[PDB]
């Protein structure tokens, strides 16, 4: 019951990491040298690079999660790794929401979408999502440094003794800037992004429900089929964060709720099982895209 | 190494973002092939739009910028140039519904018809269709049977009933109708319907090929 | 009712004429020769940068400098070692079927749907590539023109009429009015006095150029030519058509003499040239690549498939290193 | 009826051409085909030192 | 074409001065702009430079950082804006046209020039020969000895032939040592072994009594001669 | 209490 429960993240997200290299590798290799640069593509691209990049660094992840919260590799590294999934998480998530909002442009107004969306405007707005991953990364950068334990252990999560002094001082700025990192998590991670893919998601479908352009199941299901992957993912991790964010001071002055530590290795497995399934959900239903696959190899 | 050649791949990049800049202004306007069988026809829908080989009409509407090529006053053999419109956006297709009259123009109309739409290049165009001369066919209608140039319909000699069965016999052609849908709309006399057709048409168009490269459809 | 059987008797004594005098084929003679058809090519540059597809393509006799013309609007010419866009000459009209570069390398020609072959002068004491000369002679489409001489030039359109020009002048000298057909392509022989043409009519006609009058008539083919070449000798030419096969003909025999076709492809022949010496002929085809056949042997020696759409054009350099080939897919592709 | 006319001219034309032996021809194509087979870069694969393509 | 300069005159040591280039008559745009100095009674010397588009400036590295070069597209105008000025700087100033592509012919159209007088590791072109007096009529040999090796590994050996008139603007008479330029006559043969370089004209006439420059185009500084002056 | 991922 309980070891199950703890060994599930690992059985599912080596799959993911499996499925994440060979589903990335194939979507940056087909639409990044093989197809024109236009703009849909140069989007599938940069989500190939921010999911490429995330299931490359995710074997350390999967190593320390299977140890026991234990970290062999160096400090620096440990920093860099965390820092490299935070910044392809955020990136990921924003060009997830740059999608939704790049097809809403297509098809509700699409003579500003003909005119001015090109791929110099494309190449230009596209870092827009990178930095502000850059700068979401603000707190992993400077804050999070690999704690050495007199017992043996090597846990790397969080160091404040160098920032704030005295215990007694640093721990207001700890909590601070714990529940700063869960508000700035949940606010602009899930609470904007969500939103965005839900309501462009929902003027699309309701655009070509009145144009009657639905002749066939398939844009219902594959937009259907976006949103409940991008939900059913996210948002269970995202719940589970955010309650610890809120029970916070229990956790860290009382140590009652001990609930939410266990959870969140198969939820945070589940949201990056929505990185698993990014590749196939947004480009393998192009026919276009399938028709360049099978004419390359 | 280079030695002053440097400065001639600085001329080719400096030229490449000028194609780069030509080839998105040239894709930003919307091109559309003008087909027909009569130069009447075509010259009175073109002559409602607004202000020796192929035409080129460049305009704007609703802050879209349209390409009308207008090629049926060049003669010559149809299918060595018509893959050059590979890559277009609609195929407006215009037929005077007069022709029957005079000489069996509907069937010439219905054979070049069905050869664009059964042509291998235009399998995604999807094609807006212009019934031209309305209140000529209203007193073509009136004065003659229609049942010389449709010898399997039979019915009444009504503007409404005879329109819709030229209508349904022109939709009919099409072999593939999963992908291309043939707009149809009647030649009025005021220009702005006319050019609110084509808007509308080529508006589902452009949401149709977007949502193609998306991969909804 | 007498003047078409008179034409018909004359048909069939051309025809009994060429038969009589065919008495061995290549095929029989051509077992004797080493066969060394067999190569491999890879492709040393690609030359990115045409946002449409390319329709035709030349080769400057310096064998560097190549002209391009797409349905971008521009006829971008490329330096071909260095793989260095040299110009882009913006077009009037986008919509083009053609172009040619210059013998002595100062002009370009261009010309498509708008009927109207438009030099272009290179070499100006301006920046700019400027309009030298717009010819507006035809009622069809043009479909190939070649340059004689920096003065003169001659064009096919799809007004079933040849025509020579004289360039400063404006106006065209010589009209060629021989074939029934729309004329596809044009091919130079190389001393300049005599070319072919090949049009829809499955009829490749010689012409001369000084005379002006049909010397040849070469009716073999079942389907439309899209392709014609001469021999680097000039006594020859190869033909390629959409009935699959390219063949060539053979000028003093005046009939075929051999036909370049495998059992696979019913793809058509867009583009045909030969090597330098002529040992293997280089074939376009809309099957998405290029073949070279052995062009004695008529075994198909080479596989080019470095294209993403079908080929419009292929030409051999002067100096005969390479064989560049521009497709639908935007891009032209070097082979070496 | 004057395209019969001049179908028949170019005809009666192309009549009185020489027609030469086909083997004779055929003997001189390949003779020039194998007099220029050493200058052919097609054939031969030229190497990267002599070959501008690298 | 028409090159025309301003800003010129007595200018005090230390003072700044801007030089207006106007061009006329040219896709000024796709021209990469040179300025060359001369110094009275001296040979012709490199400025500065800007590529085709204002993309890749250069300057000479005796004069690095107190010249400034802009370019203007719209109005078609090359600024040179001058601050420091030394007591080296009194010259007269040629703005150059040139263009860089395969087989192109640059240094090709000379300004007229504007006279500035102040008051108060580079492949060295050794013009061996300062003046010899040739009457009309009789072939002329002007040799060039180089320092570096100019024949480039792609082939095209890159020094340019100039010849300047008594009370003219210099004008390109050969580049690359095998071309002629576009208006010069059939006279001028280049020869050109390694760092050896030879200028031979077949029949000597009163328009080309004036000062060849030989000038290497191999890297950047470019450096001309001495001059080799005719005499009739 | 254990770290999380964001
Ligand atoms: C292609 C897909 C199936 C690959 C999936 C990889 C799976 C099968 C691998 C990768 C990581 C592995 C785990 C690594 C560590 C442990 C801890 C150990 O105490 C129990 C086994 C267990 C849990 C392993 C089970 C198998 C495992 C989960
Ligand atoms: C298939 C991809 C995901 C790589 C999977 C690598 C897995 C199978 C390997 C690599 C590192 C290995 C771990 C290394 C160290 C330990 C600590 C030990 O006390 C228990 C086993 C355990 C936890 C190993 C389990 C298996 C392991 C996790
Ligand atoms: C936020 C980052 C990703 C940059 C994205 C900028 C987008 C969201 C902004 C900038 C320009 C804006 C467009 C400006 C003009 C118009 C024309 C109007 O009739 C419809 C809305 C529309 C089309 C706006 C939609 C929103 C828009 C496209
Ligand atoms: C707060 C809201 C906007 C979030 C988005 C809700 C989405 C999931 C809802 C809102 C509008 C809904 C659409 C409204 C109308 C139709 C037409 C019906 O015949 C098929 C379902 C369909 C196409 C619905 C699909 C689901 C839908 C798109
Ligand atoms: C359907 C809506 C409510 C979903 C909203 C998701 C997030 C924003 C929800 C889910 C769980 C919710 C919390 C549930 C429990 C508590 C503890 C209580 O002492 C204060 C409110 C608070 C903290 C709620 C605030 C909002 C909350 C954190
Ligand atoms: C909490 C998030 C709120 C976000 C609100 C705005 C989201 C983007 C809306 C997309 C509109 C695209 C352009 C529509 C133009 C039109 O209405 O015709
Ligand atoms: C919301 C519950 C889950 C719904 C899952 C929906 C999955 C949709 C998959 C669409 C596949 C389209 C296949 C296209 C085949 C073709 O074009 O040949
Ligand atoms: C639970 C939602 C799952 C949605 C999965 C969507 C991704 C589909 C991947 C491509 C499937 C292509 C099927 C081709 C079938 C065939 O060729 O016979």
């Amino acid at each position: 019951g309980y070891t199950v429960l703890r060994i599930l993240p690992l059985v599912v997200l080596g799959v993911t990491f499996v499925l994440g290299v060979l589903g990335n590798g194939l979507v940056i290799w087909v639409a990044g040298f093989r197809m024109t640069r236009t703009v849909t593509t140069i989007c599938y691209l940069n989500l190939a690079l921010a999911d490429f990049s995330f299931t490359a660094t995710l074997p350390f992840l999967i190593v320390s999660m299977a140890m026991g919260e234990k970290w062999p590799f160096g400090w620096f590294l440990c920093k860099l790794i965390h820092i490299v999934v935070d910044i392809n998480l955020f990136g990921s998530v924003f060009l997830i929401g740059f999608i939704a909002l790049d097809r809403c442009i297509c098809v509700l107004h699409p003579v500003w979408a003909q005119n001015h969306r090109t791929v110099s405007l494309a190449m230009k707005v596209i870092v827009g999502p990178w930095i502000l991953a850059l700068v979401l990364t603000l707190p992993v950068f400077l804050f999070l440094t690999t704690v050495t334990i007199p017992n043996g252990d090597t846990y790397c999560t969080f160091n404040f003794a160098s920032w704030g002094g005295t215990p007694e001082e640093r721990l207001k700025v700890a909590i601070t800037m714990l529940t700063a990192r869960g508000i700035i998590r949940f606010v602009i991670g899930f609470s904007l992004p969500m939103s965005i893919v839900a309501i462009c998601y929902g003027l699309i479908a309701a655009k070509i429900h009145k144009k009657g352009m639905i002749k066939s199941s398939r844009p219902l299901r594959v937009l259907t089929a976006v949103v409940a992957s991008f939900f059913i993912c996210w948002f269970p991790f995202q719940l589970v964060a955010l309650l610890g964010t809120v029970w916070l001071k229990e956790m860290l002055f009382y140590g009652k709720y001990k609930i939410i530590d266990i959870l969140v290795n198969p939820t945070s497995s589940l949201a990056f099982f929505n990185s698993c399934l990014n590749p196939m959900l947004y480009v393998f239903v192009g026919q276009d895209f399938r028709e360049r696959l099978i004419h390359s190899l | 190494l280079s030695a002053e050649d440097k400065a001639a791949v600085e001329r080719s990049k400096m030229i490449d973002r000028n194609l780069r800049e030509d080839g998105e202004k040239a894709a930003r306007e919307v091109k559309l092939l003008l087909l027909g069988a009569g130069e009447s026809g075509k010259s009175t829908i073109v002559k409602q739009m607004k202000i020796t080989g192929i035409v080129e009409t460049h305009f704007t509407f609703k802050d879209l910028h349209f390409k009308m090529f207008d090629v049926g006053a060049q003669r010559s053999e149809r299918k060595k140039w018509i893959h050059c419109f590979e890559g277009v956006t609609a195929i407006i297709f215009c037929v005077a519904l007069s022709d029957y009259d005079l000489v069996n123009r509907m069937h010439e109309s219905m054979k070049l018809f069905d050869s664009i739409c059964n042509n291998k290049w235009f399998t995604d165009t999807s094609i807006i269709l212009f019934l031209n001369k309305k209140d000529l066919f209203e007193e073509k209608i009136k004065k003659s049977p229609l049942t010389i140039c449709y010898p399997e319909y039979a019915g009444s000699n009504t503007y409404e009933e005879a329109a819709a069965y030229i209508q349904c016999q022109f939709e009919d052609l099409n072999k593939r109708k999963d992908t291309k849908e043939i707009y149809t709309h009647f030649t009025c006399s005021t220009e702005t319907k006319n050019v609110q057709f084509v808007f509308d048409a080529v508006t589902d168009v452009i949401i149709k090929n977007n949502l193609k490269d998306c991969g909804l459809f | 009712d007498e003047l078409r059987q008179e034409a018909e008797q004359l048909k069939n004594q051309i025809r009994d004429a060429r038969k009589a005098c065919a008495d061995a084929t290549l095929s029989q003679i051509t077992n004797n020769i080493d066969p060394v058809g067999r190569i491999q090519m890879r492709t040393r540059r690609t030359l990115r940068g045409h946002l449409a597809k390319i329709y035709a393509m030349h080769w400057g006799t310096d064998s560097r400098l190549l002209v391009s013309a797409s349905q971008d609007g521009k006829l971008i010419i490329w330096d071909s070692y260095t793989t260095n866009k040299v110009h882009a000459i913006p077009l009037r009209s986008s919509w083009v079927m053609t172009c040619a570069y210059a013998p002595s390398g100062n002009y370009v020609a261009c010309g498509g749907l708008d009927n109207i072959c438009s030099i272009y002068n290179l070499k100006t004491r301006q920046g700019n590539v400027r309009v030298s000369r717009e010819l507006a002679g035809h009622t069809g489409y043009l479909s190939c023109c070649r340059f004689l001489d920096d003065n003169q030039i001659v064009t096919s359109s799809g007004d079933t009429t040849c025509a020579l020009w004289d360039i400063e002048t404006g106006q065209q000298t010589t009209t060629f009015t021989g074939h029934t057909g729309d004329v596809m392509s044009l091919s130079l022989a190389p001393d300049t006095r005599l070319f072919v043409s090949g049009a829809c009519d499955a009829s490749a006609k010689l012409w001369d150029v000084r005379e002006g009058m049909c010397r040849q008539t070469f009716t073999g083919h079942e389907s439309d030519i899209n392709a014609i070449c001469f021999f680097p000798d000039g006594n020859a030419f190869a033909t390629g058509s959409d009935d699959a096969t390219c063949r060539l003909f053979d000028l003093r025999a005046d009939q075929e003499l051999m036909t370049y076709s495998h059992d696979n492809i019913i793809c058509g022949i867009t583009s045909v040239s030969f090597s330098k010496s002529g040992r293997l002929l280089l074939a376009g085809y809309d099957d998405f690549n290029c073949n070279v056949w052995d062009a004695l042997k008529a075994d198909r020696a080479g596989v080019l498939a470095g294209h993403d759409n079908r080929v419009s054009c292929l030409g051999v350099t002067d100096d005969g290193m390479a064989v560049a080939t521009g497709s639908w897919d935007s891009f032209l592709k070097i082979w070496n | 009826i004057a395209q019969a006319r001049k179908l028949v001219q170019q005809l009666k034309m192309e009549a009185n051409i020489d027609r030469i032996k086909v083997s004779k021809a055929a003997a001189d194509l390949m003779a020039y085909c194998e007099a220029h087979a050493k200058e052919d870069p097609l054939l031969t694969p030229v190497p990267a030192s002599q070959n501008p393509f690298r | 074409v028409q090159l025309v300069e301003s800003g010129g005159g007595l200018v005090q040591p230390g003072g700044s001065r801007k030089l207006s280039c106007s061009a006329s008559g040219f896709a000024f745009s796709s021209f990469g702009m040179h300025w060359v100095r001369q110094a009275p009674e001296k040979g012709l010397e490199w400025v500065a430079y800007i590529s085709s588009g204002s993309g890749t400036i250069y300057y000479a590295d005796t004069v690095k950082g107190r010249f400034t070069i802009s370019r203007d597209d719209p109005k078609n105008t090359l600024f040179l804006q001058m601050t420091s000025l030394r007591s080296e700087d009194t010259a007269m100033y040629y703005c150059v046209r040139s263009i860089y592509y395969y087989g192109s012919s640059p240094f090709d159209f000379w300004g007229q020039g504007t006279t500035l007088t102040v008051s108060s590791s580079d492949i060295v072109m050794t013009q061996a020969t300062s003046s010899v007096p040739v009457t009309p009529g009789e072939s002329v040999s002007i040799s060039c000895r180089s320092s570096k090796s100019l024949l480039h590994s792609n082939g095209n050996t890159y020094l340019y032939w100039f010849l300047q008139r008594p009370g003219q603007s210099p004008q390109l008479l050969i580049y690359r040592m095998s071309n002629l330029a576009s208006g010069v006559p059939e006279r001028f043969s280049g020869s050109g072994s390694g760092t050896a370089f030879t200028l031979t004209i077949s029949r000597l006439e009163a328009e080309d009594v004036g000062v060849y420059y030989c000038m290497q185009h191999l890297e950047y500084p470019l450096t001309f001669g001495a001059g080799t002056k005719l005499e009739l | 209490w254990k770290y999380m991922v964001x």
